[PDB]
């Protein structure tokens, strides 16, 4: 019944991260997927937007190589953006 | 532990006594002048930096940066071609030689898709479609005829 | 009613045609993925064309756009401009409304947004155009720039 | 994870980690114990 | 800049309370207006749904006459509803 | 007014106006990216096609 | 009337996978060297029975 | 709405739409009166007469 | 309007007219629907006959 967007972004970075840790060392290649793994996981508010457009795309920019850990760590308190559009 | 932060004297009430770096950067947007894609504003004269410029590329930039989240800065190309390769130089000029040689971060603009910058560069997913086509003058109408 | 119905029929002047007669001359931007075209084509029609541009005189091609338009509109209709579709498109929305697009297109390519190569720009600047590609983003982007104030009917 | 106190759950603990995807493992042990638990891996494959 | 939800959450509860701490014995009857104090302070993604829809209705449904403070406290947890429609 | 109904010929050109009539009934493929797109799409005549 | 959406087929590869890129190249000279427009043509229109 | 809000006035008595918006700030009575938003445009002329 | 009063239900969702004589027994919501008495005819027979 509920949903609030501040609960499903916590979920969506914990679950992006939480995936990205299936990857690693193939990590920078795989936050896009692991993202929409996220935003199915927890659920969106626009099924394009996903459930933390923002993050991703820090994550995405950021992201290298085993880099995984400090990449999250510096991306998940990052604005969401718009949900909506 | 307890500090000082100012005094109170018997007329002057409260008086308070005593007591840079980690930023993000400037993405450089290189772009060409052609209508409608980047054209300069009637009034340009009187205004400065991205406020100058207008059109499809122009707003295409705000989207992109908006949804990649970074603050842009679009320059127009110096040269003022889209890209080449001298067949004697074998030196890239235009936005394509400014985005291999690191002139700009970025090009926003009618970069026709081909493999020889495919190779230098990346290329997005086409923004826009086209093909290349005739222009004639509008004929004369004419006249119905016998 | 055939005379309340009225429209028009649309002219096609084809390419190939284009190659074979002596009477319109044509040409191209002077440096461009188009020239490029013609010039490094290793099909039979573009590659007459080439020839003819090529050793043309005086020079048929224009160092911009507005110029090879300019050019168009000023040579009685006794000369064709090669150019991309879009702006074809685009001068053809707009006044004096003396020119228009004739028969199909070349080639099918698209435009790109452009980044150096390992650039971390890359991969979402992609997404990004994906997106605005299905939320309508760009064709709305399209209308606005093009079609929406279009000046001519 | 302490190898010292315990086959099948060798299978188990690499199972899960194959799911988990976590391919770096430690060895602390024996010289005995590195052997063991190194057949049990060529045994399973993993 | 890049506005989040969760962040206009938090400071769509804080400014309601700091709002309805202003006015007391009465808080039960200006709980809206002060919902539309945060609406238009902190900003909303839909000007009529507001920064928290869920958090404004479970005061509503909550809030008597200096019962805020409880109030507030049982009501900032709640799902936020959605901020599109 | 049947000659000017050889011109009335065409009352369907773009997809709004279907959008718009019950009375032709139409659909896409049951599982494809053109479905997927109406679907995903928020888009107002596409969503109402959809729904 | 037209599309209700403007998009594109492509090859599609498994992320990270090495033939990603060259396979890319290689729809790219096939687009310049014409063979995509003369394989739509073999497979659609030049067999055309509708003229 | 203002002088209502700010505590200039009692009551108000005129033409003040029912809005969401004010209504969350302010006492509406039941409705005393309908209307909607509608279009206004010059009357066609009948003129134009002769031979 | 029974079962609101003397408390069977916690609230009624229904085409309940608004009228004065339960505005004082219950509470009324800001009118979510529009209308008003009418004739119903059965419908006269189709076109028209005359010169
Ligand atoms: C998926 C969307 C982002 S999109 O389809 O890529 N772009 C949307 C935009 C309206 C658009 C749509 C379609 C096309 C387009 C253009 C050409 C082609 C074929 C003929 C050649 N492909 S190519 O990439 O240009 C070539 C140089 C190899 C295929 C698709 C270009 C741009
Ligand atoms: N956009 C093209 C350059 N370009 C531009 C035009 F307007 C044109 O008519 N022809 C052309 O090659 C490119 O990117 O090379
Ligand atoms: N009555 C409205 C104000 N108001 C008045 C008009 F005559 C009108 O055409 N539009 C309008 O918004 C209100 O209550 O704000
Ligand atoms: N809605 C009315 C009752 N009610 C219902 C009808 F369907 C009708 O035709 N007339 C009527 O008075 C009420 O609120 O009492």
């Amino acid at each position: 019944g509920p949903a609030d967007c501040c609960r499903m972004k916590e979920c969506c970075t914990d679950r992006v991260n939480e995936c990205l840790q299936r990857y690693s060392g193939r990590e920078d290649k795989f936050v896009s997927f692991c993202y929409q793994e996220a935003t199915v996981t927890c659920g969106s508010f626009n099924e394009i937007v996903g459930c933390c457009y923002g993050y991703q795309m820090c994550m995405i920019r950021v992201v290298k190589p085993n880099s995984l850990s400090g990449a999250h760590e510096a991306c998940k308190t990052v604005s969401c953006g718009n949900p909506c559009a | 532990g307890p500090r000082k932060i100012g005094y109170w004297s018997e007329v002057d009430k409260m008086v308070v006594t005593l007591t840079s770096g980690l930023e993000q950067k400037t993405v450089v947007v290189t772009t060409i002048l052609e209508s409608p894609y980047v054209m300069m504003k009637k009034n340009h004269e009187m205004l400065e930096g991205n406020e100058r410029y207008e059109g499809y590329c122009v707003d295409l930039a705000a989207e992109i940066a908006k949804h990649c989240g970074f603050k842009y800065k679009l320059t127009i190309v110096g040269d003022g071609k889209y890209g080449a390769r001298d067949a004697d130089t074998k030196i890239w000029d235009g936005m394509v030689g400014e985005l291999v040689y690191g002139k700009a971060d970025i090009a926003i603009a009618p970069l026709t898709i081909t493999l020889v910058r495919e190779e230098v560069i990346d290329f997005s997913k086409p923004f826009m479609s086209l093909g290349i086509s005739i222009m004639i003058k509008k004929p004369q109408k004419s006249k119905p005829g016998v | 009613a055939f005379l309340t119905v009225e429209r028009m029929v649309s002219p096609i002047e084809s390419a190939e045609d284009l190659s074979k007669q002596t009477e319109i001359a044509y040409g191209t931007l002077d440096s461009g993925s188009t020239k490029e075209f013609f010039r490094r084509s290793k099909i039979a029609v573009f590659d007459k064309m080439w020839t003819y541009m090529r050793s043309a005189e005086p020079s048929v091609f224009v160092r911009t756009t507005a110029e090879g338009v300019a050019r168009v509109r000023k040579s009685k209709g006794k000369y064709a401009y090669l150019l991309e579709s879009t702006m074809n498109e685009y001068i053809e929305q707009r006044k004096p409304c003396d020119t228009m697009k004739v028969g199909g297109n070349l080639d099918s390519k698209g435009y790109g947004i452009a980044t150096p190569k390992g650039s971390s720009l890359g991969t979402p600047v992609n997404l990004a155009v994906l997106k605005l590609s299905e939320q309508g983003v760009l064709d709305k982007l399209k209308n606005k720039w093009w079609y929406d104030k279009g000046e001519c009917g | 994870i302490n190898v010292g106190n315990i086959d099948e759950t060798y299978r188990s603990l690499f199972q899960d980690l194959e799911l988990k995807g976590e391919r770096r493992v430690i060895l602390d042990c024996e010289r005995d114990k590195v052997n063991d638990i190194v057949d049990q891996v060529i045994t399973i494959g993993k």
